Formats: C-alpha cells, sequence, structure tokens
C-alpha cells in the first residue's frame, strides 16, 4: 500500500482541486517550481503518496487534471502552482458541458475517457504498489458530475483491487449555477452508491451558511467556499500523509469507518472556522477544539448530528497538544452524549493525531463522521428532484441526448431507498 | 441473527427484482422486429 | 530436539526482534553470532542449540524465519542493530497487506505467498537433527497476523502432521486499539486454530499497558515500551527450553504440566518481580514476596480474576539467586493461606524449577536487571473472562452483521461466522464444566 493516484473533474472540481494541491504542497514543503526546501523530515517520510518522484530533485503531483471546456485549464496553468504539472497530465475537450449530466457521461464526454484512462494507466504502471484513486468533482455541474462518474465506473472496473474515493461537492438553492443541479445531483449519487468505497460530502449550502454567519462574508464569492473545502480536505488527509497507525491506507481507514456497503457518506467537520488571512487573537485550546469540531455550526454537510447518530468517527487533532488531553475530552464527548452515538459498534471512535499543524492554524481538529444524519442532504435532494420529476420538466435536454426515463426513477428510488436504510439503522439497539 | 437488518433485507431484496424488471425490457426490447425510430410507437400500435 | 520459530504481522515480527535479542543477551552471543565459550565453529549439541544452528564461520543463526505481507516492519528488522544475525531467506515480505481483514490473510492475499513461506520453513526444518516442533507469534486483530497464522497452521499440521506447535497471541487492547473489526478477526483466528494448537498462551495488551503504567511510571507507553515489557516476560516460561533446566523441557512438556484437555490450552501466567530501572531501588525482593506476586490480579498477564475462578495447572519456573526450602516455605504459606480453590481431578501440587543464571535484561531499557525472579504459568478457569470481553464485543456488531461484507468481499462464506460463534460458545462451556 503506497501510492494515491489522484483525479479533478469539472470547473468546480478543477477549481478546488487545485486549492487543494497549493495546501498540501505548502504543508509538505514545495515550490511552484517543484524543488524541496521544507525544514523538517516527517514532512517527507510518506510523501510519495501523492507526489510522483522526478528528475533533477523535483516533485509532480500524481494528478490528472480533466475537464470539457477550455478555459479552466488556462486558468491553472497562468495560476500560481500551474509550472509544477506534468503537462502530459492535462487532458481536455472543447465542446463544453452546459451544467448536463448526460453531455459529461454519455456524448461529449464519453469522446475523451480512453484518452483520460491512457494517462491513467501511465501514471499506474510506473507505481509500484497502487492503493486507490482519489477523486473530486462537483455534482451540480456537468463535466465533473457526469464525465466523473464515468471515470470511477471505468476505472473501478479496469482494477478493482483498489480503492475509489471521492470528494463531491452539493447543488445549493443559495448558489444556483443552474435549476438542474437536482438532476445532476440525483444520478451521480446513484452511481456513487455502487461505485465508491469513500465519499467526503462536501454541502455548498452549508458552505454558503459557514461563510455567510459565522464567518460574516455577505457575498461569498466562490473561492471563500473553496478555501473551507481546501481546509477540510488537507485535514481528513492528514491520516494519509503522515506517519500513523491509525487510517494508514484508504483500505484501512475505509474499514474502520464503513460498516455497511452502500453507507459511506461522511460529515466532514473543521474547527477553528477561519477566513483567508486572519489574525487568532486568541489559539483555541484543546476542549474548545474538540466541542467546536462537533457542533453542528462547523459541519461541512448542512446536517444537524443532534439529529443523527454516528456510525464512526475518525477525529484528527493538528499541533503538538498534550496527548492526555486529548484522550480526555475525546471520552468527554463521547459519554456525554452516548444517547447520539451507537453503542453496537465499541471503540468506534478513532484518534490520530498528528505534529506539524495547517498553514497558519497553531492547533486544528479535523472530523470524519459516518452519520445517519447525513439522509437530511439526500431527502433534500429527492424532494427538490421529486417536485420536477413529477411532470416531467427539463426532461428532454437529457432524454434529448439520448437517456432513458426509466435511468431516472431507478435513481430516486435507490435514493429514497438509502434514505430508508439510513433511518433503519438508526434506529438500532442492544437486544 | 437480529432484526432491523431484515427491513433492510426486505429492501435489498426488492432491488434486485426491479433490476430484472429493468433488465427484462432490455434483452426483451431487442428480439427481431425490434427497431426504427418509431419502435415505441410501433409497440403502441402492436400492443 | 532443536525447535523453529515463527513469526506473523506487525505485533509478531516486532515481537520476535526483542526476544531474540534478549536470548543473545542471556545466553551470551555478539550481535554477528559469536560467543566466548561456544564450541569451536559449530558443535550442535549444547543447551542453547535447540534454538541456534552453527555455522563454519561460528555465526549462531537463529532457527527463525519472519513472515508479513507488508514489507514495513520486516525491513526494519534486516535495517536494525542486528542486521548481520539472520539470512535474507529467513525474511518473506509480501506487497498488500491484509489490512486487518481476516479474510484478506488466509484466502486472498495469503494463498499467494504461503508456498514461499513453507518453501523457506524446509530448508531450517531440514538442518533439523530432530524437530520437536513449532513456536508462533502473532496478534489477534491484525490482518496478516490473523489470517495468514490460520492458513500456517493449517498446513502445518499437514507437512509436519504431529510433533508440536505453540502459540503466543496478542489480545486486543481498545488502548492502542487501531482497527474497529478488531473482535472478528480475533475471534476467527482461534476458531480456525483450537485444534492445530497444542499449547497457547495470551497476552491482554490491556494489562500490559496497566503495568507500564502503574509499576514502571510511563503515562503513555509507545508500542516499543510494551513490547519491551512483553519479551522479558516471554524468555521466563521458555528460558527453561535454551537452558539445561528442570522443568519445561519439552515441547510437549508444556500439554502435560498446564494441559488437562486440549481444548483448554490456555494458560494465565505471571511475572515477578516488575521494577522500573530507577524505580524504588531500596531492598530487593525475597523470594518469599516475589512468590506472593504471583496471585495478585496487578501482576497477571490477562485481566481476569482467578478468585472467583478454579486453577487447574500451575507452575512456577525461578531464575536468578534462590534457595529451594525458601521456595518451599512459600509454597506451603500460600496453600495454606489462600483460598486457591483447584478443581477435583487434577494433581493441586505445584512443580518448580530453576536456574542459577542472573536474569539479564536490556542494558539501558525500561526495566531493572533485577536479581530474583518468578514467572507462574496456572491455567486458570477464570481467563474465560477474556473471552468474554470480545463476545460482547462481538454479538453487538454481528446482530447488524456490520463490517461483516469486507469479509464476504474477500474470500469467505457468512456461515463461517454462524459456527465460528458457536464454536467459542462451546469453549467458553468447557471452561463452566471444569469448575463444578
Ligand atoms: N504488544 C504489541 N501489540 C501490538 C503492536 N502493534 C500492534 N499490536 C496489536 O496488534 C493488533 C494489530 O495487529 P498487527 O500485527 O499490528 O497487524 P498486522 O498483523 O501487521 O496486519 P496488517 O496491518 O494488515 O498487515 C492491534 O490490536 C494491536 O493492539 C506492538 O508493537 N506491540
Ligand atoms: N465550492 C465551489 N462550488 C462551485 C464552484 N463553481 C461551481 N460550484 C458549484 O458546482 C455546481 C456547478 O458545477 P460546475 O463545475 O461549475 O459545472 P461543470 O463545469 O460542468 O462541472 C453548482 O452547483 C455550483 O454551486 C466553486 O468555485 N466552488
Ligand atoms: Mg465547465
Ligand atoms: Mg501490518
Amino acid at each position: 500500500m503506497r501510492e494515491i493516484v489522484h483525479i479533478q473533474a469539472g470547473q468546480c472540481g478543477n477549481q478546488i482541486g487545485a486549492k487543494f494541491w497549493e495546501v498540501i504542497s505548502d504543508e509538505h514543503g514545495i515550490d511552484p517550481t517543484g524543488s524541496y526546501h521544507g525544514d523538517s523530515d516527517l514532512q517527507l517520510e510518506r510523501i510519495n503518496v501523492y507526489y510522483n518522484e522526478a528528475t533533477g530533485n523535483k516533485y509532480v503531483p500524481r494528478a490528472i487534471l480533466v475537464d470539457l471546456e477550455p478555459g479552466t485549464m488556462d486558468s491553472v496553468r497562468s495560476g500560481p502552482f500551474g509550472q509544477i504539472f506534468r503537462p502530459d497530465n492535462f487532458v481536455f475537450g472543447q465542446s463544453g458541458a452546459g451544467n448536463n449530466w448526460a453531455k459529461g457521461h454519455y456524448t461529449e464526454g464519453a469522446e475523451l475517457v480512453d484518452s483520460v484512462l491512457d494517462v491513467v494507466r501511465k501514471e499506474s504502471e510506473s507505481c509500484d504498489c497502487l492503493q486507490g484513486f482519489q477523486l473530486t468533482h462537483s455534482l451540480g455541474g456537468g463535466t465533473g458530475s457526469g464525465m466523473g462518474t464515468l471515470l470511477i465506473s471505468k476505472i473501478r472496473e479496469e482494477y478493482p483491487d483498489r480503492i475509489m474515493n471521492t470528494f463531491s461537492v452539493m447543488p445549493s438553492p443559495k448558489v444556483s449555477d443552474t435549476v438542474v443541479e437536482p438532476y445532476n445531483a440525483t444520478l451521480s449519487v446513484h452511481q456513487l452508491v455502487e461505485n465508491t468505497d469513500e465519499t467526503y460530502c462536501i454541502d455548498n449550502e452549508a458552505l454558503y451558511d459557514i461563510c455567510f454567519r459565522t464567518l460574516k462574508l455577505t457575498t461569498p464569492t466562490y473561492g471563500d467556499l473553496n478555501h473551507l473545502v481546501s481546509a477540510t480536505m488537507s485535514g481528513v488527509t492528514t491520516c494519509l500523509r503522515f506517519p500513523g497507525q491509525l487510517n494508514a491506507d484508504l483500505r484501512k481507514l475505509a474499514v474502520n469507518m464503513v460498516p455497511f456497503p452502500r453507507l459511506h457518506f461522511f460529515m466532514p467537520g473543521f474547527a477553528p472556522l477561519t477566513s483567508r488571512g486572519s489574525q487568532q487573537y486568541r489559539a483555541l485550546t484543546v476542549p474548545e477544539l474538540t466541542q467546536q469540531m462537533f457542533d453542528s455550526k462547523n459541519m461541512m454537510a448542512a446536517c444537524d448530528p443532534r439529529h443523527g447518530r454516528y456510525l464512526t468517527v475518525a477525529a484528527i487533532f493538528r499541533g503538538r497538544m498534550s496527548m492526555k488531553e486529548v484522550d480526555e475530552q475525546m471520552l468527554n464527548v463521547q459519554n456525554k452524549n452516548s444517547s447520539y452515538f451507537v453503542e453496537w459498534i465499541p471503540n468506534n471512535v478513532k484518534t490520530a493525531v498528528c505534529d506539524i499543524p495547517p498553514r497558519g492554524l497553531k492547533m486544528s481538529a479535523t472530523f470524519i463522521g459516518n452519520s445517519t444524519a447525513i439522509q437530511e442532504l439526500f431527502k433534500r435532494i429527492s424532494e427538490q428532484f421529486t417536485a420536477m420529476f413529477r411532470r416531467k420538466a427539463f426532461l428532454h435536454w437529457y432524454t434529448g441526448e439520448g437517456m432513458d426515463e426509466m435511468e431516472f426513477t431507478e435513481a430516486e428510488s435507490n435514493m429514497n431507498d438509502l434514505v430508508s436504510e439510513y433511518q433503519q439503522y438508526q434506529d438500532a439497539t442492544a437486544d | 441473527s437480529n432484526c432491523v437488518k431484515e427491513v433492510e433485507k426486505l429492501q435489498e431484496k426488492r432491488e434486485k427484482r426491479r433490476l430484472q424488471q429493468q433488465e427484462l425490457r432490455e434483452k426483451r426490447a431487442q428480439d427481431v422486429d425490434a427497431t426504427n425510430p418509431n419502435y415505441e410507437i410501433m409497440c403502441m400500435i402492436r400492443d | 530436539r532443536e525447535c523453529i520459530s515463527i513469526h506473523v504481522g506487525q505485533a509478531g515480527v516486532q515481537i520476535g526482534n526483542a526476544c531474540w535479542e534478549l536470548y543473545c543477551l542471556e545466553h551470551g552471543i555478539q550481535p554477528d553470532g559469536q560467543m566466548p565459550s561456544d564450541k569451536t565453529i559449530g558443535g550442535g549439541d549444547d543447551s542453547f542449540n535447540t534454538f541456534f544452528s552453527e555455522t563454519g564461520a561460528g555465526k549462531h543463526v537463529p532457527r527463525a524465519v519472519f513472515v508479513d505481507l507488508e514489507p514495513t516492519v520486516i525491513d526494519e528488522v534486516r535495517t536494525g542493530t542486528y542486521r548481520q544475525l539472520f539470512h535474507p531467506e529467513q525474511l518473506i515480505t509480501g506487497k498488500e497487506d491484509a489490512a486487518n481483514n481476516y479474510a484478506r490473510g488466509h484466502y486472498t492475499i495469503g494463498k499467494e505467498i504461503i508456498d514461499l513461506v513453507l518453501d523457506r520453513i524446509r530448508k531450517l526444518a531440514d538442518q533439523c537433527t530432530g524437530l520437536q516442533g513449532f513456536l508462533v507469534f502473532h496478534s489477534f486483530g491484525g490482518g496478516t497476523g490473523s489470517g495468514f497464522t490460520s492458513l500456517l497452521m493449517e498446513r502445518l499440521s499437514v507437512d509436519y502432521g504431529k510433533k508440536s506447535k505453540l502459540e503466543f497471541s496478542i489480545y486486543p487492547a481498545p488502548q492502542v486499539s487501531t482497527a474497529v473489526v478488531e473482535p472478528y478477526n480475533s475471534i476467527l483466528t482461534t476458531h480456525t486454530t483450537l485444534e492445530h494448537s497444542d499449547c497457547a498462551f495470551m497476552v491482554d495488551n490491556e494489562a500490559i499497558y496497566d503495568i507500564c503504567r502503574r509499576n514502571l511510571d510511563i503515562e503513555r507507553p509507545t508500542y516499543t515500551n510494551l513490547n519491551r515489557l512483553i519479551s522479558q516476560i516471554v524468555s521466563s516460561i521458555t528460558a527453561s527450553l535454551r537452558f539445561d533446566g528442570a522443568l519445561n523441557v519439552d515441547l510437549t512438556e508444556f500439554q502435560t504440566n498446564l494441559v488437562p484437555y486440549p481444548r483448554i490450552h490456555f494458560p494465565l501466567a505471571t511475572y515477578a518481580p516488575v521494577i522500573s530501572a530507577e524505580k524504588a531501588y531500596h531492598e530487593q525482593l525475597s523470594v518469599a514476596e516475589i512468590t506472593n506476586a504471583c496471585f495478585e490480579p496487578a501482576n497477571q498477564m490477562v485481566k481476569c480474576d482467578p478468585r472467583h475462578g478454579k486453577y487447574m495447572a500451575c507452575c512456577l519456573l525461578y531464575r536468578g539467586d534462590v534457595v529451594p526450602k525458601d521456595v518451599n516455605a512459600a509454597i506451603a504459606t500460600i496453600k495454606t493461606k489462600r483460598s486457591i480453590q483447584f478443581v477435583d481431578w487434577c494433581p493441586t501440587g505445584f512443580k518448580v524449577g530453576i536456574n542459577y543464571q542472573p536474569p539479564t535484561v536490556v542494558p539501558g531499557g525500561d526495566l531493572a536487571k533485577v536479581q530474583r525472579a518468578v514467572c507462574m504459568l496456572s491455567n486458570t478457569t477464570a481467563i474465560a473472562e477474556a473471552w468474554a470481553r470480545l463476545d460482547h464485543k462481538f454479538d453487538l456488531m454481528y446482530a447488524k452483521r456490520a463490517f461483516v461484507h469486507w469479509y464476504v468481499g474477500e474470500g469467505m462464506e457468512e456461515g463461517e461466522f454462524s459456527e465460528a460463534r458457536e464454536d467459542m460458545a462451546a469453549l467458553e462451556k468447557d471452561y463452566e464444566e471444569v469448575g463444578v
């Protein structure tokens, strides 16, 4: 178990992917040209996980950038770190997507996917022991959602002995690029249920909340949300990016966090809630960290855990701090709200500690949660969707691209079923 | 040997049944005369 | 006469590292394999040659081969301060680890390397002029240790019929625990190993934790700490095979002294004195005191109360500077003072042996270079507490068959659980019947 091959698709997926590579490239100590300049060896103990090793003391992101827009890659290259990417790993088309899933998954997308697969195979042949594949995309768009789900299918079928990992982002009525976001999202979930082992659900609406209310940014621009996404992703991958027995690789972490085949939808949690370029007049303690990162105000999905019981939790504390204080505080949070945890999974709340804290932050608290509260997300979509699917509105923009009306009902049904599954396992007892 | 699962089994078995009630049309929406853009309209008339 | 040791999984391999280090420190063997006394570049007849085979260069190579479906650990072996001891063929390194999955270690990744493992056992089982049997190290939670160990035991009562095979296991402590499914493996790697095992000791990591935190004052014990303890615990149960000793000199002798019935072969072991290298340092302890500490749950290796429980067999191995009649006196005082209830159909007399050599420890290690030491090997029914703290951590999950789909996905039927549960219930039942 070693290398992770990374992919990013769509406008949103490529933007937030760029920002994520900025983050971890700054943590580990990598410059926009690719040389290593850090002042710690722990940074390079597990550096191969996300980096090809190139001649000339360089470091290349083992990543693959996919879009059907032209201009997104332009915004990448002339971006800050756009020099480091091995140019053969750029793959993009010229048609566009139009926030149309069907276009991304059957037509204009299918005329580029084999060319993506050849670059994926070029990075997987120079691998030694490939772990799995990490994916980021939008679910409300056309490129990342459609072509993304396509890639997930063909890659998980080309190597089914490896891991499939996705960071999907939601449609938000408070952001809303279009009004077929429910459809795109619905189908993409229908794929993600049977296709992926892990899905870190970022909710665009939740991020609009955390920006407008907690951070008080009155007109949230897209980059504003992409900062919260970047922080979340940097945190959850700490287990994989630094020496740690707990959650050393994708397979381990997945086996610890996933007790049921379908239910692999994780509510992430970050603390403290930080704006861009803001001072820390009084950096948080340990009790304050643990108290916030389980509070609903710090959640990446627009859901309340005071309504849903956690099945598993992977908590990660970054920055040097008292380990005894950590264990104690975690015990506190667990057995003070034990009526909000499943007891039929003993010791289900694992915790790993890191020493190099995030950029600028002295201490942080990154939280992954397999919650039965995540259904509050689906039931939003599965309502948003149904309202339009009843009189079959906006269907000609997909059936006109060559799909089947039953492919939608398989999706809505599969989703309502995933929610009934979540509630079912919520009402579980010790009999 | 528990409950709760049982109400989930009742689900998991039906979803497959639904799948066959879709994988039926497909290879049975083939067979001999089974084409031309009016295929839906023809199947309508025939029924 | 000569025995062969075998190491499975992260825990097993590290434990092996420490244990062979201690063996060398006690016999007087240098890290490159030499020995001052020795016997002219290969004698093959000494007491300590039941475990070491000597070479023309006088290199006392241990009769052991190391195994991991994950090279990260065994590479710490071929890189450590003892890289010149073994031979790289005694080191087997897979690729994909079992990922704390029993089905990945028995079925999938196990079958893809077992043949090389047997292949490497063979070359060192040929140099055996007379093979007594095997000693195996592993864990209960780890994927490699739980799966590939059961595969090797199945394919070890085959290729070597029945001579002897003795087990060392590591019981899951939710303390330094890393996996949620550690019960699952732990049950299976027992249900599929109960029969191929002649004898089997256990190690509750929670007890080693409690002991390094109570008697050693290490608030946060790292892995090297706990391991450094468990080594000096093991090297007293096995010190009788490597020296010219009185008790426990054959691999089957353990089955005799300790095992009245082969299904029940899990002896509580207790070691005293456990004292730090900087702690107390007042007057050394007497023989009577270390003998008395053999019956304190604070010094037992599995968190169980032998008080509310019957004994079956009970040995006591002494080493250091001990007097016989003193031990006899302590034996009488304990025989009369306590309510140590023995079941009726067993010899309640306590067989004892000594080795008149100082119990050497790790120089600069976390423990004291103590003077006299005792290790009780008492099979007791109270050890049945341990399984109860797993089946309870088991029925909660099989009653929601969560985390089960991973085993199904890696080549194992759901009925193997349905039989592995009833099997354990049966063993627990036997542990009840011994008493009444
Ligand atoms: N005493 C002791 N126990 C350990 C140590 N490392 C792990 N364990 C225990 O062993 C169990 C995990 O087994 P491991 O041996 O680490 O895993 P593995 O056999 O290598 O299997 P894979 O990790 O999948 O390759 C856990 O329950 C731990 O409590 C150690 O260094 N010392
Ligand atoms: N966080 C974030 N979300 C975005 C961004 N751009 C678009 N989105 C969301 O993603 C969806 C649009 O998907 P997009 O990637 O633009 O379409 P695509 O090019 O076809 O993949 C909408 O629901 C938006 O709310 C962004 O920069 N950041
Ligand atoms: Mg686009
Ligand atoms: Mg391992």
